[PDB]
C-alpha cells in the first residue's frame, strides 16, 4: 500500500480528488499540506498472503543450534551447509514448504516444485 | 517564586529589575554532549571538585573520522589514560542547552 | 475546623 | 505468530514456603502498623500515657 | 481569553547549540585496560544486603524485657497525660463587690467574652462566677444583658 505521511506535523495523509485537474492529491487532514500522489493504488487487502514466510532472518541465523542443518545445493554459490525451517504463518491453510538459508552468502531459496 | 499570569498591569517592570526574555546571544556557540562511563562520570560530576584544572586533552586527526581523549597523569595510574571518543551522530539537530538561575525581587 | 489528628506519608 | 500457550511450564511459577511467608508477612506486618497509629492517636486524643 | 494563567518567571538563556554525540570507551590496548573489567565483574559481584543478625544470649535474658517484666519503662515519649495532668492549682471565691466589678471591666474590654478565658482572668471558681454571670449577662457565649449594655 506504500502508506504515505505528512511532512510537516508526520500525521497520516489520506487522498483526496481535486477536480480542476482530474488527478490525486494527497492532503492532511489537520494541517492542510497537499503532496501529489505516486501511484494509483491506494488501498490494498490479501485474503491469501505470503507475507512473513520467511520473517526472522538475520545476518546470524546461523549461530542457531536448534535450526536443522542441510546438504542441499545453494542455486547461487554452489554451497552446501545451509539451515531450513518452515513457513513461519501460522495459519491452518499453507503448504509445508521449506525455506533455505545459505550460511555463505545469506540467500534464501526454497524447496517448492509446483510454482515456486 | 509564584508570580501573576498575563500581567496586563504591567507589575513586571517593579517586581524585577532584570529582563525576562531568555538571552539568545551566546546560542551561537558549538556544544559536544558526550555520555560518560561509571567509573569516569563519578568523579567529574562531583561537586566538590572542578575547581578548573586541566583534565586532558582531545586530540583529533586532520583527517577527522577519528577522535581520542587523553586524560592526565592525575587519575593515580587506577584508570584508563586514553579513550577513544566516539561519535555517534556526527549530525546532531533540534538539540539546544539553557541555563536557569533565579530573579532579583527588589525594583 | 480540623480532626485535630492526621498522618502524613 | 501463534497465540501464547497457556500450559508453558516456562511461564509458571512456583511459590515455596519462602515466598508464601513473604505474602504472608507483608499483610500481618501491614496490620501491626495500623494497629500501632490507632494506639498513637487514641492516646493523644484521650489523653492517656 | 483567559485573564490569569499563573506563569512563573525565571532567568534562563540558551549557552550552546549541539553539534556532536559522542560517547567515551576505554582504549582496550591501554595499560590500564583490563582493570575497568575487573570493576565491572565487581559490579555483580558486590553484595551490599548483609544477613539478618542472630542474638547469641541466653533466651531467659532476651526476653527479660517483653511483656509483664519487673523492669519499669524510663521513657518520655508521647506521655500526653503527664504533660497536662501536672498543671493543677485549685482557687477561692473572692467577695462579690470586687469580682462582680472586675467582671463588667473585662466585658467593657471585648464584647464577647469565652467561659475558658472568663476563667483565667478572673481565676476563681466558677461556682460563684456562675451566680455573678447570670445576674448580669446571658448566653445565647456570655454576653452582658441588655439591661446594662444599652448603656
Ligand atoms: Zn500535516
Ligand atoms: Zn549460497
Amino acid at each position: 500500500t506504500t502508506f504515505r505521511f505528512c511532512r510537516d506535523c508526520n500525521n497520516m495523509l489520506y487522498p483526496r480528488e481535486d477536480k480542476e485537474n482530474n488527478r490525486l492529491l494527497f492532503e492532511c487532514r489537520t494541517c492542510s499540506y497537499v503532496e501529489e500522489a505516486g501511484s494509483p493504488l491506494v488501498y490494498r487487502h490479501e485474503l491469501i498472503t505470503n507475507i512473513g514466510e520467511t520473517a526472522g532472518v538475520v545476518q546470524d541465523i546461523g549461530s542457531d543450534p536448534t535450526l536443522p542443518r542441510s546438504d542441499r545445493e545453494c542455486p547461487k554459490c554452489h554451497s552446501r551447509e545451509n539451515v531450513f525451517f518452515q513457513s513461519q504463518q501460522r495459519r491452518k491453510d499453507t503448504s509445508m514448504v521449506l525455506f533455505f538459508v545459505c550460511l555463505s552468502c545469506s540467500h534464501i531459496f526454497t524447496s517448492d516444485q509446483k510454482n515456486k | 517564586e509564584v508570580f501573576d499570569g498575563n500581567d496586563i498591569e504591567n507589575n513586571e517592570t517593579k517586581v524585577y529589575e532584570e529582563s525576562l526574555d531568555l538571552d539568545l546571544e551566546r546560542s551561537n556557540r558549538q556544544v559536544w554532549l558526550v555520555r560518560l562511563p561509571m567509573f569516569l562520570a563519578e568523579k567529574w560530576r562531583d561537586r566538590n571538585n572542578l575547581h578548573g584544572q586541566e583534565l586532558g586533552k582531545i586530540r583529533i586527526n586532520k583527517d577527522g573520522s577519528k577522535i581520542t581523549l587523553l586524560l592526565n597523569e592525575n587519575d593515580n595510574d587506577s584508570i584508563p589514560h586514553e579513550y577513544d571518543l566516539e561519535l555517534t551522530k556526527k549530525v546532531v539537530e533540534n538539540e539546544y542547552v539553557f541555563t536557569e538561575q533565579n530573579l532579583k525581587k527588589y525594583q | 475546623l480540623r480532626r485535630k489528628t492526621r498522618q502524613l506519608k | 505468530k501463534d497465540q501464547d500457550d497457556r500450559d508453558h511450564f516456562g511461564k509458571k511459577r512456583l511459590d515455596l514456603a519462602g515466598p508464601l511467608l513473604a505474602q504472608l508477612f507483608k499483610t500481618l506486618f501491614k496490620k501491626l502498623t495500623k494497629d500501632i497509629f490507632r494506639y498513637m492517636q487514641r492516646t493523644v486524643e484521650e489523653a492517656h500515657d | 481569553y483567559i485573564p490569569y494563567v499563573k506563569t512563573i518567571p525565571k532567568k534562563t538563556a540558551i549557552v550552546g547549540t549541539v553539534c556532536h554525540e559522542c560517547q567515551v570507551m576505554p582504549s582496550m590496548n591501554d595499560p590500564n585496560y583490563h582493570k575497568i573489567v575487573e570493576q565491572r565483574r565487581n559490579i555483580v559481584k558486590l553484595n551490599n544486603k548483609e544477613r539478618i543478625t542472630t542474638l547469641d544470649e541466653t533466651v531467659g535474658v532476651t526476653m527479660s524485657h517483653t511483656g509483664m517484666s519487673m523492669r519499669s519503662d524510663n521513657s518520655n515519649f508521647l506521655k500526653v497525660g503527664r504533660e497536662k495532668a501536672k498543671s493543677n492549682i485549685k482557687s477561692i471565691r473572692m467577695p462579690k463587690k470586687e469580682i462582680l466589678d472586675y467582671l463588667f471591666k473585662l466585658f467593657d474590654e471585648y464584647d464577647y467574652w469565652s467561659l475558658k478565658g472568663l476563667k483565667e482572668r478572673t481565676r476563681q471558681p466558677e461556682a460563684h462566677l456562675k451566680e455573678c454571670l447570670d445576674k448580669v449577662a446571658t448566653l445565647v457565649k456570655y454576653t452582658l444583658r441588655p439591661e446594662y449594655k444599652k448603656l
